[PDB]
C-alpha cells in the first residue's frame, strides 16, 4: 500500500533548529511532488512547504518564508525539512502529504489524498520533570491492567505496549494538568483473564524532555 | 491568506448540516479548486471533495460539494455517528494553498454509550515510595459529559482529586480519568474508596480496599 511515515519531533527551545523525514513506499516517490502540512493546537490545518519532484518548483509559507528548508532524496524516497529558528507559534503536528497527481500545484488540483501519521514538535522555553512510572496490577473472562505515568512536565509521552506488538485493546485516555504544574497520565489495556500467568505485559514510556525511557513489566498480584 | 471558518457545526442523526468556507477573489473565488478533508480524532486527515463538487473514490453520496462567490460549502445530508469529527476546506491560490480555519461537525441526538468504568488501588511500588494514587479510568461513553465523585466508604473525599477533561479517543467515542491522591496512611485509614461516575442521568461506582 501507499505509506508515509514521518520522524524527527521532539521538543526543542525557541531559536534552536530541528530535522524532520518522511519515508515514502508504495508509490512512484521519483515523480510525485511532496508537501508539509501541520496541525497547531487548538488551530487548523496549515500548509507548509512544497517540492516538486525533481527539487525544480520550491514553496514556502510567508511564517516560514526564510526559516525552513524543504528537500528530497529521490534515491532514498525520503522528504526532509529543516526547521530552524523555531518559534513558540511553531509547536505543531507536522504531516507529510502527496498529492492525487505527480504535478506541482495538483495536491491543490485535486487534493492530497494521502497522508502520513505525522511528527510532533514543541517549541517551548519550560522546564522539565521526568515521571514516574507504576504499573497498575490486575487481579489474577477479560481483565484490565496498566501502569500510571505520574507527575512529568511538560507534554508529551508516548507509551506503547510490548514494545508497540500489543495495540488491540488498548484504551487511550488523556492527562491532566494536576494543581501541582505536572501532567499524570494512564494507559491501560484489556487481555483475556486465562494468559495472566502466560504472556507478559510491558508499557513503554518515553518521555523525551526528561530523556526518560522507562519499561515496566506489570504482572498480577499476590494477594 | 486566512479563509474563514465557524469553529462549530451541528445536525441532529439523519439531518442536514452545511459547512461554509469563505475565501477571497484570489483563493475560493478565482477558481474551481477548493477541496475538503474530513479528520477523526488521533487520525490522519482523508480527502472528502476536490475541484469544488467532485468526490473520491471511497466517499459516500451524503457529502456533497457547491462554491458561490468566495463562499465554499460543504452539505453531509442523512448525517450519521461516523460523521462527527472535523473538517477543513483548501483552495490554491497562486503555486501556494491555503486551509479553512476547521470545523467540529457534533452530531446531536444519538444513542447513548455507557460508560466502562474501572478503578486501580495504589501500586504495591507507590507505596513504598511514601505516595498513594487512586486512578478511576472511564471510556466508552457518549456524549461527552459526566461527572466524577469520590468517596471515602460513604462519605465525600476533602482535597486530592484531579479530573481529565472527556476527549473522544480514536474510535470517535469519549474517554476521561481522574486522580485522587492520598498519603500511604489516608489510604489505609478507610474501609473502602468509591469512584462515582454519573453519566447522562445514570451513575456507576466502583470500588477499592486497602484489605482486599
Amino acid at each position: 500500500e501507499v505509506q508515509l511515515l514521518e520522524t524527527g519531533g521532539g521538543l526543542v527551545q525557541p531559536g534552536r533548529s530541528l530535522r524532520l523525514s518522511c519515508a515514502a513506499s508504495g508509490f512512484p516517490f521519483d515523480d510525485y511532488a511532496i508537501h508539509w502540512v501541520r496541525l497547531a493546537p487548538g488551530k487548523g490545518l496549515e500548509w507548509v512547504s512544497s517540492i516538486s519532484w525533481d527539487s525544480g518548483s520550491i514553496g514556502y509559507a510567508d511564517s516560514v518564508k526564510g526559516r525552513f528548508t524543504i528537500s528530497r532524496d529521490n534515491a532514498k524516497n525520503s522528504l526532509y525539512l529543516q526547521m530552524n529558528s523555531l518559534r513558540a507559534e511553531d509547536t505543531a503536528l507536522y504531516y507529510c502529504a502527496k498529492g492525487a497527481f505527480p504535478g506541482y500545484s495538483s495536491g491543490w488540483y485535486y487534493g492530497l489524498d494521502v497522508w502520513g501519521q505525522g511528527a510532533t514538535v514543541t517549541v517551548s522555553s519550560a522546564s522539565t520533570k521526568g515521571p514516574s512510572v507504576f504499573p497498575l496490577a490486575p487481579s489474577s473472562g477479560t481483565a484490565a491492567l496498566g501502569c500510571l505515568v505520574k507527575d512529568y512536565f511538560p507534554e508529551p509521552v508516548t507509551v506503547s505496549w510490548n514494545s508497540g506488538a500489543l495495540t488491540s485493546g488498548v484504551h487511550t485516555f488523556p492527562a491532566v494538568l494536576q494543581s501541582s504544574g505536572l501532567y499524570s497520565l494512564s494507559s491501560v489495556v484489556t487481555v483475556p483473564s486465562s494468559s495472566l500467568g502466560t504472556q507478559t505485559y510491558i508499557c513503554n514510556v518515553n518521555h523525551k524532555p526528561s530523556n526518560t525511557k522507562v519499561d515496566k513489566r506489570v504482572e498480577p498480584k499476590s494477594c | 491568506s486566512v479563509v474563514t471558518q465557524p469553529p462549530s457545526a451541528s445536525g441532529s442523526l439523519g439531518q442536514s448540516v452545511t459547512i461554509s468556507c469563505t475565501g477571497t477573489s484570489s483563493d475560493v473565488g478565482g477558481y474551481n479548486y477548493v477541496s475538503w478533508y474530513q479528520q477523526h480524532p488521533g487520525k490522519a486527515p482523508k480527502l472528502m471533495i476536490f475541484e469544488v463538487s467532485k468526490r473520491p473514490s471511497g466517499v459516500p453520496d451524503r457529502f456533497s460539494g457547491s462554491k458561490s462567490g468566495n463562499t465554499a460549502s460543504l452539505t453531509v445530508s442523512g448525517l450519521q455517528a461516523e460523521d462527527e469529527a472535523d473538517y477543513y476546506c483548501s483552495s490554491y491560490a497562486g503555486n501556494k494553498g491555503v486551509f479553512g480555519g476547521g470545523t467540529k461537525l457534533t452530531v446531536l441526538g444519538q444513542p447513548k454509550a455507557n460508560p466502562t468504568v474501572t478503578l486501580f488501588p495504589p501500586s504495591s511500588e507507590e507505596l513504598q515510595a511514601n505516595k498513594a494514587t487512586l486512578v478511576c479510568l472511564i471510556s466508552d461513553f457518549y456524549p461527552g459529559a459526566v461527572t466524577v465523585a469520590w468517596k471515602a466508604d460513604s462519605s465525600p473525599v476533602k482535597a486530592g482529586v484531579e479530573t481529565t477533561t472527556p476527549s473522544k479517543q480514536s474510535n470517535n467515542k469519549y474517554a476521561a480519568s481522574s486522580y485522587l491522591s492520598l498519603t500511604p496512611e489516608q489510604w489505609k485509614s478507610h474501609r473502602s474508596y468509591s469512584c462515582q461516575v454519573t453519566h447522562e442521568g445514570s451513575t456507576v461506582e466502583k470500588t477499592v480496599a486497602p484489605t482486599e
